C-alpha cells in the first residue's frame, strides 16, 4: 500500500513519485571532500572526508586568452 | 554540418612507396574508402548536435557506448584509423626501434626479435578485419600488443596507440592477394615508421609517464 | 535574544546561524563548531533605535549579555550551570533577577553610561544573581541576597574582571 | 627488507615526503636534546645552540650578527631544505603555427541560431584538417594586416555576443543558486565579475591559451586564470608536489592547453589543461583515474550519476546462472487483474440471481455500486478471521464500468439452460473454459511469444559479439567473484557454516519440530504410502 | 536537465512518417498487447517497439524520473537495461528484437 519507493508509484498517477521527490535528503555525507588513501589503495581502500572543521583559512598574509589552436604538420616525422 | 570532412593527405607522396606498394593501391584505400567514410560521418554528424560537438577520441569513445557500438562509431572509427594507419607509414625502410622504445621493448618484450615475431603471430592469427596495435597501457605503464577485430581501436579502453596496421582485406588484395604473411613481413622490414612511433610516446609520456621518481634520502 | 529576532526578521538570523561552510572556515570558531552567540551590529539595531534611548541590553538567557549605547557597544560573557543541582532547577525568576541587579548597579554605579569596562563589570553581577536564581523552583522563594551575588561573581570571574 | 627499499615503497605507495617541519625554539631545542639523554650536561654543538637559542635576546643577538633583518630572519625558518632543483628552461620544438577556429560545440543546448550562419561558422571545421609545412612558415609571412580573413569567426563571434548579453545575469543566478561559495573552478560573481571575460562555450580542447596561476592545492593540483569566469585546473596530486613545488609558484604567467571541456553542474573543474610551457610533465607520476564530479542533494539515483559522470557502473555479485540457457517466461502481468475481475463479474452475476427484486429494475450493463468507491481505499490487511492459518486478507474492489455485465448475464443463462438441460438428460452438465479465461490464455501466449522472439535474438547476439569478440554482459556490472570478504552467507567456503561434528543441535535454529507436529496432526499414521505422484500426473491420468 | 533518453540511450523516433513505417518490416513484426498492470524487463537484446495505441511511461531502476512516449514514437530500448513499464489503458505495440546490426 506504501507508496514512497518510486517503482511503486504508478506512471500515469505521479503524486507519490512527487511526493517522495519533495523529501529532503539525509544529512549522512559530512558536507566535505572526498579524500582517497593511496596507503589502502591497493588493499580494501578506505576514505577520510575533509570539510570546514578540519580545514582553515589563514587569512590575508600580507594578454591572458585562447591564442589558438595548432595546426596538422606535413613534416609529420 | 559537416566536420572531420577533410581527407588527410598523407605524409608522403601517394607514389612515394612505389616499390612496395602501387600508387593505385593507395590511391584506391584513399581515394575511396576514407573519402567514403568521412563522407557519411559529417552526414550523421549533421543529425545529432551533441555527437557533433565532441573531439574524435571523444565521440569514438562516447559512441562505443561501454560495448554496444552505436550507429556512428564505426565511420568514425574508421576514418581515424584509416588516418592513423596512412602517418604511421613513412617514405623510408624502418628496421630498428628507436633509442626511447627501444628500451620500453626491451623491458617488455625482452627482445626486439621476440616483439616482431609476436608481432607477426597476432597479424597472422587474427582472421577476417581488422587491426594490430601497438600501444602504452596507462594502468600499467608497459608496452603490449592489441588485435581488434574490424574498426574498433584502443582509444576505447583508455590506451595510447604507437602502430597500427590494416588488417582488412581491401589495404592488400590487389597487390597480394592471398599472402597476409608477405604484406606482413613488408610492413615490418620496408614500410614503417618508427620515429612517428617514438613521437606518439613522447607525446603520450605527458600522459603516462615511464620512468621513477626521485627519492629524497631522509 | 529571540524578541529582538522576531522583531528582526527572525527567519534571517534563523538562517544565519544554520550557515555552515562548504570547502573550508575562515575563523577557528567555526573549525570548532561551537554554539553560535552573534554579536549584532548597531546597523542592524539602528530601525530600532530612537534619539532618547540611553542603554540597550539583549540578554541571551544568562549566557551572553549584550548593551548597545550611541558611544560604544559590546558584549559581556556569562555562563549557566543549571545541572549542577539537577532537582531543582528552576528558571522562572532568572530574568526578573537579572533586571534587578541592572538596576540596582544603574542606581548606585553612575559611570556605566559613559564608562564600557565599569558596565561589564556591574553587568556581571547582573549575570551572577541570574546564575544563583535559577537553581530555586519559586520565584519569589528563590531569590539572591547582594552578599550571594557577589560571592559567586568573585568566585566564577578571575581578579582581574570583577 | 631494506631502508631504501622501505623507502621507495612508502614514496611510491603510501604517499610519503619529507617535508619540512616548521618548529617552534622550544620544539627544535626538545628534539636536539633528547637524542643524548636525561639529566646529563649537553655536549652536542646543535643541543647548546637550541638552549641559547630558548632566549628571545640571543636570537636578536644572533640577528644583529648576522646582519639580516627580522623580517629576512622570519622568511629564513620558511625556507626549504635539502637538496633543491635546477631552475627549468623552457624549450620549444618549432614555429607555432596557429588559427582561429570556432569550437565545435558553439550551440548552446536551448538557445536558437541561425542555420545559415550556423554552417558558415561550422566551415573552418573542414579547413582545419589542411597541413602546412613548418619549416618553410617564415618564408611565406606578410608583415601586413588588415587582410587577414576570419568573417567565420568574426561572425561567431557576434552571435556569442548576442549570447552572452542574453544569457549572464541567468548564469550568475543559477551560480549563485546552486554553489554557495566561490572555489578556484567556480564562477566568477559579485565583485570578482568584471566585465569582458570569456564564457565557458568560448573555449574547446585543443586551443592553446596563456594564463597566470592564482592558486596552488595540494591534493587537487594547480589552478590557473585563462580570462573567464571559470578558472582552468592541472591535476597536479599529493606526492609530487614535493618536487614541483620549486617549478610552479603563485603569480607566474604560463602557457596550457585545454584537454577536455566539461559541465560545471557535474563537474568540479570544467577545464582540464597541461602545462606547455612550463613541461613539467617528468615530473607527474600520480594520475586521475577519473574526473572530479559534484555529489549533490538532487542526485538520488546512483545509477543515473554513474552514466552522466561517464563512470563505471555500480558492482553487482556476479549471479552464476546463465541467461542463455533458462526458462522462458509464459505468466502475463495482467492475468492477475483479468482473474480478479473475472471473479467479481462472476459474484456479483451470481448475486444478482440470489436477489431478482434487486436485480429488476436496474439494466445489467448500467450498475453503480457506490459513488465514492475508491481502488485505493480498497487496499487493506485483516488479519481478523483465522481458521487454520492467520495472514492479511487483501481488499481489491473492482471498478463499475470495468465490469461487463451483458456477457456475463448471457453466458450464464446459456449455462443455467444446458445445465437444466444436462439434468433433464440425467447428467451433470461441465464446460471446459469461460470466454476471460481464454482471453487471459492469450495473453499468456503473446508473452511467451516475445519472451522466445527475444531469446531467439539472444543467441544470435550473442554468436554475433562472440564471434566479433564484443563482450556479453556489461562491464563492470559483474565483477567480485569472492573479492569482497567477510560476507556471510553461510556457505562453508568461509568456514560459515555450523561446524560438522554431527550437527546434533537444531533447537536454536532451523527447528524442524512444527512442520513435524502438523504433519503428526494431520496423519498420526506415517505408513509407507501405496500411491505417491505428482498433482499433475494425478490430474493428466484422471483426464487420460 | 538533460533528458532521461539521452543518459540511458533511448533512441526514440516520435512522430514517423508511413515511409518510414514501411522499411524494418513493422508491419511484419508480432504484436503485444496490454491493459493496467506493472512489468519489470531487462533486456537482453535491443528491441525496437512501435506503440499503436496506447501510452507507456517508464521509470529506470531506481530512479524517481519516468520516460513518456505517444502512440507516434518509435522507441528502441538499450541492451542491459534494467526498468518498469506501467500502463493505464489499453496498450498495444509491435516488438521487434534485433541483434548486433539490423
Ligand atoms: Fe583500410
Amino acid at each position: 500500500d506504501n507508496g514512497s519507493d518510486c517503482t511503486n508509484i504508478n506512471p500515469f498517477s505521479s503524486i507519490y513519485s512527487y511526493s517522495k521527490a519533495k523529501i529532503q535528503q539525509s544529512i549522512n555525507q559530512p558536507q566535505g571532500t572526498i579524500h582517497t588513501l593511496l596507503n589502502r589503495n591497493k588493499e580494501c581502500q578506505s576514505l577520510i572526508i575533509l570539510s570546514a572543521a578540519n580545514c582553515s583559512r589563514m587569512g590575508p598574509f600580507k594578454s591572458l586568452g585562447p591564442l589558438g589552436t595548432s595546426l596538422p604538420i606535413e613534416n609529420f616525422y | 554540418v559537416f566536420a572531420y570532412y577533410g581527407l588527410k593527405t598523407p605524409p608522403y607522396k601517394l607514389d612515394a612507396l612505389e616499390p612496395y606498394m602501387s600508387q593505385k593501391m593507395l590511391e584506391v584505400h584513399w581515394g575511396e574508402h576514407h573519402r567514403s567514410y568521412v563522407e557519411a560521418l559529417n552526414k550523421q554528424l549533421e543529425k545529432n548536435d551533441i555527437l557533433y560537438g565532441c573531439t574524435m577520441e571523444e565521440l569514438i569513445k562516447v559512441t562505443y557506448n561501454n560495448g554496444n557500438p552505436l550507429p556512428e562509431f564505426s565511420d568514425a572509427a574508421q576514418v581515424w584509423n584509416h588516418d592513423f594507419f596512412w602517418e604511421s607509414m613513412q617514405p623510408g625502410g624502418g628496421d630498428m626501434p628507436k633509442l626511447g622504445l627501444l628500451q620500453q621493448i626491451e623491458k617488455d618484450f625482452g627482445s626486439f626479435t621476440n616483439f616482431r615475431e609476436k608481432f607477426t603471430e597476432a597479424a597472422l592469427a587474427l582472421f577476417g578485419s581488422g587491426w594490430i596495435w601497438l600501444v602504452l597501457k596507462r594502468e600499467e605503464k608497459r608496452l603490449a600488443i592489441v588485435k581488434t577485430s574490424n574498426a574498433v581501436n584502443p582509444l576505447v579502453w583508455n590506451d595510447i596507440p604507437l602502430i597500427g596496421l590494416d588488417l582488412w582485406e581491401h589495404a592488400y588484395y590487389l597487390d597480394y592477394k592471398n599472402d597476409k604473411a608477405k604484406y606482413v613481413n613488408v610492413f615490418m622490414n620496408h614500410l614503417v615508421s618508427w620515429d612517428a612511433a617514438l613521437g606518439r610516446m613522447a607525446r603520450a609520456q605527458a600522459f603516462v609517464n615511464l620512468g621513477e621518481p626521485k627519492i629524497p634520502v631522509a | 535574544r529571540q524578541e529582538l529576532e522576531f522583531l528582526l526578521d527572525e527567519e534571517h538570523y534563523e538562517r544565519k546561524r544554520n550557515y555552515r561552510p562548504q570547502y573550508f572556515a575562515e575563523n577557528f570558531e567555526q573549525t570548532k563548531q561551537r554554539r553560535d552567540y552573534y554579536h549584532y551590529t548597531p546597523a542592524e539595531i539602528a530601525p530600532l533605535w530612537h534619539d532618547g534611548l540611553k542603554l540597550l541590553f539583549v540578554t541571551d538567557g544568562t549566557l551572553r549579555l549584550h548593551y548597545y549605547s550611541p558611544s560604544f557597544d559590546g558584549v559581556v560573557v556569562g555562563t549557566e550551570d543549571v545541572l549542577i543541582t539537577p532537582f531543582t532547577c528552576d528558571r522562572t525568576g532568572s530574568g526578573d533577577a537579572v533586571v534587578a541587579g541592572i538596576m540596582r548597579k544603574l542606581t548606585t554605579q553612575p559611570e556605566m553610561y559613559h564608562d564600557q569596562d565599569v558596565l561589564e563589570r556591574q553587568l556581571r553581577f547582573a549575570i551572577a544573581a541570574g546564575i544563583i536564581s535559577q537553581w530555586t523552583i519559586g520565584a519569589v522563594r528563590g531569590f539572591p541576597t547582594e552578599s550571594a551575588t557577589q560571592n559567586l561573581k568573585e568566585q566564577v570571574y578571575v581578579p582581574s574582571m570583577w | 627488507e631494506s631502508e631504501e627499499e622501505a623507502r621507495r615503497k612508502n614514496w611510491v605507495d603510501r604517499g610519503w615526503a619529507p617535508w619540512e617541519e616548521i618548529l617552534s625554539p622550544e620544539a627544535n631545542f626538545a628534539r636536539k636534546s633528547l637524542n643524548e639523554g636525561e639529566e646529563v650536561a649537553l655536549q652536542s654543538p646543535e643541543a647548546i645552540e637550541a638552549f641559547k637559542m630558548l632566549s628571545p635576546n640571543y636570537r636578536k643577538k644572533k640577528i644583529s650578527d648576522m646582519g639580516i633583518t627580522e623580517d629576512e630572519y622570519y622568511a629564513k625558518q620558511f625556507e626549504i631544505k635539502g637538496e633543491i632543483p635546477e631552475p627549468l628552461s623552457t624549450m620549444w620544438a618549432g614555429p607555432l603555427v596557429v588559427r582561429h577556429v570556432p569550437p565545435r560545440d558553439w550551440p548552446p543546448r536551448g538557445w536558437e541560431v541561425d542555420k545559415k550562419e550556423l554552417e558558415f561558422i561550422r566551415e573552418t571545421h573542414k579547413l582545419q584538417s589542411v597541413r602546412v609545412d613548418y619549416d618553410k612558415v617564415e618564408e611565406m609571412v606578410k608583415m601586413e594586416t588588415d587582410d587577414m580573413g576570419l568573417d567565420r569567426y568574426k561572425m561567431f563571434l557576434k552571435q556569442y555576443n548576442e549570447w552572452v548579453a542574453a544569457n549572464k545575469d541567468r548564469l550568475e543566478k543559477e551560480s549563485y543558486k546552486y554553489d554557495q561559495d566561490y572555489y578556484p573552478g567556480r564562477r566568477k560573481r559579485g565583485k570578482d565579475y568584471q566585465d569582458g571575460m570569456y564564457e565557458l562555450p568560448f573555449y574547446y580542447p585543443g586551443q592553446i591559451c596563456a594564463g597566470k596561476v592564482t592558486a596552488i592545492h595540494l591534493y587537487q593540483g594547480a589552478f590557473v586564470d585563462i580570462g573567464g569566469v571559470h578558472d582552468g585546473w592541472v591535476p597536479i596530486k599529493r606526492n609530487d608536489w614535493y618536487w614541483i613545488r620549486h617549478h610552479i609558484k603563485v603569480g607566474m604567467h604560463v602557457i596550457v592547453e585545454i584537454l577536455a571541456k566539461r559541465d560545471p553542474y557535474r563537474f568540479r573543474f570544467p577545464i582540464e589543461m597541461r602545462f606547455i610551457d612550463p613541461n613539467i610533465d617528468h615530473l607527474i607520476f600520480n594520475r586521475f583515474d577519473f574526473a572530479p564530479i559534484f555529489h549533490r542533494d538532487e542526485d538520488t539515483n546512483l545509477d543515473e550519476l554513474r552514466r552522466d559522470c561517464g563512470r563505471q557502473p555500480l558492482p553487482r555479485k556476479d549471479p552464476g546462472v546463465k541467461v542463455e540457457e533458462e526458462p522462458l517466461l509464459s505468466n502475463h502481468p495482467y492475468v492477475d487483474k483479468l482473474w480478479q475481475i473475472h471473479n467479481a463479474e462472476q459474484m456479483i452475476l451470481d448475486d444478482m440471481e440470489a436477489n431478482p427484486v434487486k436485480y429488476k429494475g436496474k439494466n445489467l450493463t448500467e450498475l453503480t455500486d457506490d459513488e465514492d468507491f475508491d481502488e485505493e481505499n480498497r487496499i487493506e490487511y485483516s488479519k481478523a478471521y483465522y481458521k487454520k492459518a492467520l495472514l492479511p486478507k487483501m481488499i481489491t474492489k473492482v471498478s463499475v464500468k470495468e465490469l461487463d455485465l451483458e456477457a456475463a448475464f448471457a453466458e450464464r443463462q446459456h449455462h443455467n439452460k444446458l445445465r437444466m438441460e444436462a439434468q433433464e438428460r440425467g447428467e451433470v452438465y461441465k464446460i471446459p473454459k469461460l470466454r476471460r479465461n481464454i482471453e487471459m490464455d492469450e495473453y499468456d501466449f503473446i508473452h511467451w511469444r516475445r519472451s522466445l522472439e527475444e531469446r531467439e535474438a539472444m543467441l544470435r547476439d550473442i554468436s554475433c559479439r562472440r564471434a566479433l569478440g564484443l563482450p556479453l554482459e556489461e562491464p563492470g556490472r559483474y565483477v567480485d567473484p569472492s573479492a569482497f570478504g567477510k560476507d556471510q552467507y553461510d556457505p562453508d567456503s568461509p568456514l560459515y557454516r555450523y561446524d560438522y561434528w554431527g550437527e546434533p543441535k537444531n533447537s536454536e535454529k532451523s527447528k524442524q519440530e512444527r512442520m513435524t507436529d502438523v504433519h503428526n496432526k494431520s496423519i498420526v499414521g506415517k505408513g509407507t504410502v501405496w500411491y505417491e505422484m505428482a498433482y499433475e500426473d494425478a490430474v493428466k491420468e484422471r483426464m487420460q | 536537465e538533460k533528458p532521461l533518453e539521452e543518459l540511458y540511450n533511448v533512441r526514440v523516433e516520435r512522430n514517423v512518417t508511413k515511409d518510414r513505417l514501411m522499411e524494418l518490416g513493422v508491419p511484419r513484426w508480432s504484436m503485444w498487447k496490454t491493459g493496467k498492470c506493472k512489468l519489470p524487463w531487462d533486456w537482453h537484446v535491443d528491441q525496437l517497439v512501435y506503440i499503436e495505441e496506447g501510452e507507456v511511461r517508464v521509470v529506470p531502476e531506481g530512479s524517481q524520473r519516468f520516460m513518456q512516449f505517444v502512440a507516434g514514437d518509435l522507441v528502441r530500448y538499450p541492451k542491459w537495461f534494467e526498468a518498469d513499464l506501467y500502463f493505464n489503458d489499453f496498450y498495444q505495440e509491435r516488438y521487434s528484437f534485433r541483434a548486433y546490426g539490423d
